[PDB]
């Protein structure tokens, strides 16, 4: 047990306590954590527990022991997919709805488990743990690795030892990044990460209900680093025993499905106690089983799941908008944000998918260059309270003028936002096509291309509403609304 | 799965489907929620969260299963008409994929942190829940 460590950790956690420092500066912070976190990784040997054979050597044990406790393991076989890695590859024809997978719980891994587990005493006295579930559940899970009798040790066997999460990125292959939103989210996941492990070796060294646990003996980052990820990457929720609330889990044999576009298709039968997926889609003879992991954008994607997805309708692009507090209008519009449960300032999204705007956007946009006659309308009279029900339809513009000061602003900020990237689009598109760069530089070039296109996507859809709005201009309507 | 939510001395439930004994007990409405509070003799078991998830997890009564979903921030939405209510401005609706069919109402979708809302509104492959975490009154006396 060096000391070294020790001190190592104490630095880390005193270094990145600091609240952030600001624009251009986050960068020198995060090489600097960085700096840190390598030279620890390379003072330590990485992976306490190493399993001798590879990762598909182990399946066969997931079947045999989930077959003995009630999992379906039919209907399916293991196959090394090259474009998402492994995967579940179906032996038979599978319709849509049908039910091919149910996991009893007993084979769950839960946090309440983990109380179960000889982690409770830590639990018991540790907050951070009690707050976040998968905090806790990754701890579970570490426990659970070092202990060769362990009743889920054949799922921590198949579990894959390197992942493509952000904390897997090189200096390089996050300088591709820079420029971009998703970076800030980087930065707090890095640094989120730092703290947690900074603070959670030296308690488990200190703390005297840590010396049963199989971690006190071996506690490195790639340990925690390899099952923050993996939880992240692979976490499902699910109701507590008694029904009482909801709590993350993770799933043997369901979350190493790969994902496509579709609707969910996973819930938990209570009353059964047990897990069970329908199929998303027709899986033909030789086809991979999918899954339909969430309705997340693709920035999310990559941070947590660890990868790209192309064609995906659901992306956004963060967009910090406020009310500076130099406007007239600022005391009688505080009215409307109080009662329209709009925040003073927030963080909005816009839609790849048509309509690009949302109504929470529509609706601090007609509040951000609306007239002041205009401004008392939706407050006094019968309409007062339908102005406020449609001051999100589209459909319904309160004014006019209103509309085409909204969507010129739209343009406005759409534009500098365009501007603020370092590089190009067609740059980006002609890096994709002529370069050879590694996976992770890849997702991260085409998240960067994903948000330039969603950007000028949004352009474009602004100018022709403004166009069309400019028109009506020119034209006579006598409904106003 | 009782379709309604037992707290403090209060009942939480969908409007359009609660009894008179709720009416006769009544002491808030809103029919712009389609959400009715009744007073109740007993002590509910049940938390109301005062957190900001967009995501938890909601009982499919068609199904007799819990599906987890993600929802958007409450938001007034268009409501269609329906046999039970006219279509009118309905307030406080999160509006969320995932299977709804009629009687499906009364359905709890809960997150870490405790209750959030009820499913009120379903069709089209959307479903709607009806906010409850704003009534602060909604506590322990
Ligand atoms: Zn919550």
């Amino acid at each position: 047990s060096p000391k070294e460590i020790l001190n190592l950790t104490s630095e880390l956690l005193q270094k990145c306590s600091s609240p952030a420092p600001g624009p251009g500066k986050e960068w020198e912070e995060y090489v600097q954590i960085r700096t840190l976190v390598e030279k620890i990784r390379k003072k330590q040997k990485g992976l306490s527990v190493t399993f001798d054979g590879k990762r598909e050597d182990y399946f066969p044990d997931l079947m045999k022991w989930a077959s003995e406790n009630g999992a379906s393991v039919e209907g399916f076989e293991m196959v090394n997919f090259k474009e998402e890695g492994f995967g579940l590859r179906a032996t038979r024809d599978i319709k849509a709805e049908e039910l091919f997978l149910w996991v009893p719980r007993k084979l769950l891994m839960t946090v309440e488990s983990a109380k179960n587990s000889v982690l409770g005493p830590l639990y018991s006295q540790d907050r951070i743990l009690q707050a976040m579930g998968n905090i806790a559940l990754a701890f579970h899970l570490l426990c659970e690795r070092a202990s060769p009798n362990s009743f889920w040790q054949p799922y921590i066997q198949t579990l894959p030892s390197e992942y493509d999460t952000p904390l897997y990125f090189e200096e390089d292959e996050v300088r591709y990044l820079q420029s971009t939103q998703a970076i800030h989210d980087v930065f707090s996941q890095y640094k989120n990460t730092a703290r947690q492990y900074a603070y959670f070796y030296k308690v488990i060294q200190t703390h005297p209900h840590a010396n049963k646990l199989p971690l006190k003996d071996s506690f490195t980052y790639e340990d925690y680093r390899w099952a923050v990820s993996s939880v992240m990457t692979r976490q499902n929720q699910i109701p507590t025993e008694d029904g009482s609330r909801v709590t993350l889990a993770l799933i043997p044999l369901w979350d190493m499905c790969n994902h496509t576009n579709g609707l969910i298709t996973t819930g938990y039968n209570l009353e059964d106690d047990r897990c069970e997926c329908v199929a998303l889609q027709d899986f033909r003879a030789g086809e991979q089983i999918y899954i339909f992991y969430g309705t997340r954008s693709n920035a999310e994607f990559v941070i947590h799941s660890g990868f790209f997805f192309d064609n995906n309708s659901h992306d956004r692009v963060k967009i910090k908008l406020g009310v500076s507090k130099s406007d007239r209008l600022y005391a009688m519009k505080a009215e409307v944000l109080a009662r329209a449960g709009i925040p003073t300032s927030s963080v909005f999204a816009l839609h790849f998918t048509e309509p690009p705007i949302s109504a929470q956007l529509l609706a601090f946009l007609r509040v951000f260059c609306m007239t002041e006659e205009e401004l008392k309308e939706h407050l006094l009279g019968d309409s007062a309270i339908d102005r406020i029900f449609t001051l999100g339809n589209s459909e319904f513009p309160v004014s006019w003028d209103n509309e085409v000061k909204l969507w010129t602003f739209l343009e406005d900020r759409a534009s500098l936002l365009l501007k603020t990237y370092k590089t190009t689009i067609e740059e980006d598109k002609s890096v994709l096509k002529n370069h050879d760069l590694s996976v992770r530089a890849k997702m991260a070039i085409k998240l960067r291309l994903g948000e330039k296109e969603i950007l000028e996507k949004a352009v474009k859809s602004a100018a022709v509403n403004r166009e069309y709005y400019r028109q009506q201009m020119e034209e006579k309507a006598p409904l106003p609304k | 799965q009782s379709g309604a939510i037992y707290v403090g001395n209060f009942r939480v439930v969908n409007r359009h489907l609660a009894t008179h004994n709720d009416w006769a007990n009544l002491v808030w409405e809103d029919s712009s929620r389609d959400l009715l509070v009744s007073s109740t003799t007993a002590q509910g078991c049940d938390t109301i969260a005062r957190c900001n998830c967009q995501t938890g997890v909601y009982y499919c009564n068609s199904r007799r299963k819990h599906y987890p979903v993600s929802f958007s921030k409450p938001s007034l939405i268009y409501v269609e008409a329906s046999e039970y209510y006219p279509a009118r401005y309905q307030s406080h609706l999160m509006l969320a994929q995932g299977h709804s069919e009629p009687g499906d109402a009364g359905g709890i979708l809960r997150c870490q942190h405790g209750v959030v809302g009820i499913v009120s509104t379903g069709g089209n492959g959307l479903v709607g829940f009806a906010d409850v975490r704003d009534l602060l009154w909604l506590d322990e006396e």
